[PDB]
């Protein structure tokens, strides 16, 4: 199983109106060409940071995309994955915690 | 026991791929990255602060050329292993990695080792002085290797070169590397189809090393929890959540318990 | 400091 492992956080325990950083991290997967977009409302968030690519010690690869966002109370936030293992698109859903 | 590692790991792709560099070098400093190189920049670049302070121009000029050098070898590696695979083409990884720990001040460890498309293909053996051939089609590189004395090479970097540097890097971060950083944690509840999911998140933790357990009435309670692992933050610090399936309404009785080395004793928190 | 790799065979 090389399907990408994939879960979406916050740096910080989300407060609306309060700056933070929306993560998503995908890892466990092979071949390490892949597609990790944040959106917010079905749309793409700016300012997304990609991480160099890495991987573990049974060889299987990692990713992290981060970008800082003002979580918006009505907004709906999600990691969308795109990987050769998975036969459509996988959209997973940040959950605020507030 | 004072434990520091240092670790080199480097991945050459067919199909990186749209906009993405082919090959990618990384450095990590007791799980730290410090140090990155790839096929786009062909330059060495800092990772952290404590690097990108304390070494000279000389240091990262040094370190580019052997990146650039990795980065023709590879080029030609993908190239010879799929020759050898009797393949014309498609998606190949090259990767490797390489490196070693220090206890007290000493090497207890070396390693060098790489994979052809995810599985294990030539390993170091320091001790035999022999690399290891994982698959019969790794043979004839495991004994040109011994044959033009690899193994000394190696055995050289990785009990003399490494270990110096390794302690030098140490030396250069000893501040941030030995830092600890309190987790914030929330305890909240979802309830759905009858079950009561509690998750405990520990938000910006460092250093990675943490245990989060769900208690209830006190007692350690792992049957129905789940754990997704320790996964990182943008910023060098870490995350990890933990959830167990409850009965509606008794929220009350659960405790999230969080082991870590910023706190003297493990902290407890509640919905 | 890093080092370059072997070639392959």
């Amino acid at each position: 199983d090389l399907t990408p492992k994939v879960q979406v956080y916050s740096r910080f325990p989300a407060s609306a109106g309060t700056k933070n950083v929306l993560n998503c991290f995908a890892a466990g997967f092979h071949p390490p060409k892949i597609s990790i977009t944040l959106m917010k409302d079905g749309v793409p968030m700016e300012g997304a940071q990609y991480s160099d690519m890495s991987f573990n010690d049974d060889w299987t690869f990692q990713r992290l995309v981060h970008a800082d966002f003002t979580p918006s109370s009505g907004s709906t936030y999600a990691c969308k994955v795109e990987h050769e293992t998975l036969k459509e698109p996988q959209v997973y859903k940040w959950d605020p915690e507030f | 026991m004072e434990l520091h590692t240092l670790r080199y790991i480097q991945t050459a792709m067919t199909d990186p791929g749209p906009g993405q560099p082919w090959f990618v070098t990384v450095g990590y400093v007791d799980g730290e990255l410090f140090v990155h190189y790839n096929s786009t920049a062909r330059r060495y670049v800092p990772r952290t602060e404590w690097i990108a302070a304390k070494a000279d121009q000389q240091y990262w000029d040094g370190q580019t050329q052997i990146g650039q050098g990795n980065e023709q070898i590879d080029r030609e590696n993908l190239g010879i292993l799929q020759r050898r695979y009797n393949q014309t083409g498609g998606s190949h990884t090259v990767q490797w990695m390489y490196g070693c720990d220090i206890l007290e001040g000493g090497p207890i460890r070396g390693y060098y080792q790489m994979a052809y498309d995810g599985r294990d293909f030539t390993a170091f053996d320091k001790g035999t002085m022999t690399f290891t051939a994982a698959v019969p089609e790794a043979v004839p590189t495991k004994r040109k290797w011994e044959e033009e004395s690899e193994p000394e090479r190696w055995k050289n970097y990785l009990e003399e070169t490494c270990v110096e540097w390794l302690r030098r890097y140490v030396e250069y971060g000893k501040a941030e590397l030995g830092r600890r950083e309190r987790p914030e944690v929330r305890v909240w509840g979802k309830e759905a189809d009858g079950i009561l999911t509690l998750s405990c998140r520990a938000h910006g933790f460092y250093p990675r090393p943490i245990v989060v357990s769900w208690l209830k009435d006190g007692a350690v309670r792992g049957q129905d929890a789940h754990s997704g692992g320790i996964v990182p933050n943008g910023d060098g610090t870490y995350h990890t959540w933990v959830t167990i399936d409850a009965q509606p309404g008794d929220g009350d009785k659960y405790q999230c318990r969080v082991e870590h080395a910023s706190l003297p004793q493990p902290g407890l928190y509640s919905w | 400091a890093v080092k370059g790799v072997g070639t392959m065979v």
